[PDB]
């Protein structure tokens, strides 16, 4: 019923502010908080969440290499990226990743590609897709 | 005899293409910061704006404290802008003036390579509020079809000359010529003026 | 060594010339940068600042109000990701498509096999890398009446090496763009070499990790 999401983001005020703005949802929940990579690895392969919200420049491990390493795990990964770097969007989609927004994408857009994510669609930002 | 000029530009053109890499480098540094900095904080704003608005019925008194984090990080984020240098606040005058004089059709005659970079701040903001004003009177007054602005460190001050090509009006307290002089000398420096030739003010600030 | 004190010398001087060039560049991307998204960043404090203050005398305008801040700080990161990615340059892997367009545009077959393309690179490097390449190719294009061009980019050790050879003729004299590339090459502490025999063929270096 209720999706469980860990969320691994190195920035501590947007790390807060995403779970804050996750637990608002009816039927989300957000069963724990990283600042790394490993953080995300560790959690995932022992607590087994719905969902893993990734930041790919962390310390450490990425987002993208943590994604590569849960690949088989049946999570499923969203990454979360402020800007369009290239050769991160082949990555994203080698390593398997369900979903590649960006963080400043509305709240609401992202409660939906949770949602759409639990139900098997591949969410991917358009401004993200290295073509315009 | 001429091939001194053909070798000195020949020179001249290496040293400006090394310079464009070097432009191009600080370039590269300056994104990377922007996309550090800047990037991160303009996107906790968005969400944290985001749950603000989410907040305002459910828990007013987080959403008050997440727009005062919104209002700082802005704050410090136009602020960290400002930080990419730190100054001149003459080459901003010279900005202004140059706009005025071309929306007033006349011609604006100046160098910007020869103004002084080391000048006390407020000195320097003396002369700019002067520079202002010598302008505003070119506009105003002259009916000049040219404007010259030179800007010379000699020996132990920054001179600042305004000249134009139309004709002197004057034949007081509170208005430009006067109170340009009080404050520059207040300052220890001197305004003089020549009217001949239309009008020339020389203006000198210590330095 | 006395050699090492004047090393030292050459190295503070170029140091003091290199800061005046950036002095220059940090004040014309801080004053443009102002110019775009100064009001910008002001208007999200002030709107900020009354949303707060009508919370609660007012809770439906803190409500529009946020509304206002939430599209200025959206579109405002809309346009760094824009200045962001100018200030970058050409990519090489950019530049490489504009040489296949230039070559087959002008009727010269372009032959190029991916191989140990590099995997990390100082964007600064990339940049002077698509520079060379693009004007190698404008020489090949104008010049050479070649038939064929060879393009091989390789990571070589801690080099990245970039070939660009062409079946036509040299037209130039036993010893502008060839000291171009040669210069911006060597102040990257890398190398420009070139052959004339069968055509010409340019070899180029930078260090790359
Ligand atoms: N560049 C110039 N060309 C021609 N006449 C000028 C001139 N600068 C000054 N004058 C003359 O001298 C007078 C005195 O100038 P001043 O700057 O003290 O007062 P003002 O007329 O500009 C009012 P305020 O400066 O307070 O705006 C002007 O009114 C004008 O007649
Ligand atoms: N690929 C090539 N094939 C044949 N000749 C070439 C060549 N590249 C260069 N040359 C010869 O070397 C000369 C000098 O080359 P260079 O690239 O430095 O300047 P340029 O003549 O192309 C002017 P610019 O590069 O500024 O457009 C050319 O004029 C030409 O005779
Ligand atoms: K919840
Ligand atoms: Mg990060
Ligand atoms: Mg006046
Ligand atoms: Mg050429």
């Amino acid at each position: 019923s209720m999706i469980s999401i860990f969320i691994a983001e190195d920035q501590q005020m947007l790390l807060g502010a995403l779970g804050s703005l996750l637990n608002l949802e009816d039927d989300m929940e957000v069963v724990g908080k990283g600042t790394t990579g490993q953080d995300a690895v560790d959690f995932v392969k022992k607590r087994q969440p719905d969902v893993c919200i990734m930041d790919i420049e962390m310390p450490g491990k990425t987002g993208l290499e943590a994604a590569e390493e849960l690949k088989d795990t049946g999570c499923k990964i969203i990454i979360l990226t402020t800007f369009a770097r290239p050769g991160y969007f082949q990555r994203a989609i080698k390593a398997g990743v369900k979903g590649y927004l960006l963080k400043d994408s509305p709240s609401e857009e992202l409660a939906n590609a949770i949602r759409s994510v639990m139900n098997g669609k591949r969410i991917y930002a358009p401004e993200l897709m290295e073509d315009l | 005899r001429k091939e001194r000029e053909r070798l000195e530009e020949k020179l001249e053109d290496a040293n400006e293409r090394i310079a464009e890499l070097v432009k191009l480098e600080e370039r590269q540094r300056i994104a990377r910061d922007l996309e550090d900095t800047l990037g991160q904080k303009l996107s906790l704003i968005g969400l944290k704006s985001d749950l603000a608005r989410k907040l305002i019925y459910k828990d007013p008194e987080q959403a008050a404290r997440e727009l005062k984090s919104v209002q700082q990080t802005a704050r410090t984020s136009l602020n960290e802008v400002r930080k990419i240098v730190s100054g001149i606040r003459l080459k901003d005058e010279l900005i202004n003036i140059k706009q005025i004089l071309e929306a007033a059709d006349i011609m604006f005659i100046y160098e910007e390579e020869k103004w002084p970079e080391n000048i006390s701040l407020l000195n320097e903001n003396i002369l700019s509020m002067c520079l202002k004003e010598a302008v505003t009177n070119v506009v105003k007054h002259s009916q000049a079809k040219t404007c010259r602005v030179d800007i010379q460190q000699l020996w132990k001050e920054v001179v600042i000359t305004v000249s134009d090509d139309g004709t002197f009006k004057g034949e007081s307290k509170g208005h430009g010529l006067l109170g340009m002089r009080e404050r520059l000398e207040f300052a220890n420096g001197s305004l003089h003026i020549d009217t001949e030739n239309g009008t020339k003010l020389t203006m000198a600030i210590p330095n």
